[PDB]
């Protein structure tokens, strides 16, 4: 969310009611997930070698 | 200091409908003592 933009021109005058302004809605963002992968393969003979 | 005249009060008013429109009123002013007690410096360029 982000507050409205300050203006400083607020000079409303007496009166039971008064004018209305604008309001900014809440924004929404999104991110996607990535898959990291590492494959490995080795023969049994090589795995047993010292 | 800060002079406040009307903080938002709550009283039984004729609030009808479903618009739910609300308003917030606040009357404020400012007071300063001994005008020559505070100083101001306006940053500007030469002639």
């Amino acid at each position: 969310d982000a507050l409205a933009s300050v203006d400083g021109n607020n000079a409303h005058v007496e009166g039971s009611r008064a004018e209305d302004g604008e309001m900014k809605p809440t924004v929404i963002k999104s991110n996607v997930t990535q898959i990291l992968r590492k494959v490995v393969r080795v023969s049994d003979t090589a795995n047993t070698t010292a | 200091t800060q002079m406040v005249l009307r903080a938002p009060k709550r009283t039984e008013l004729a609030k009808d409908g479903s618009y739910e429109k609300w308003m917030i009123e606040m009357e404020v002013g400012l007071r300063h003592r001994n005008p020559y007690a505070s100083g101001v410096l306006f940053t500007a360029a030469g002639k």
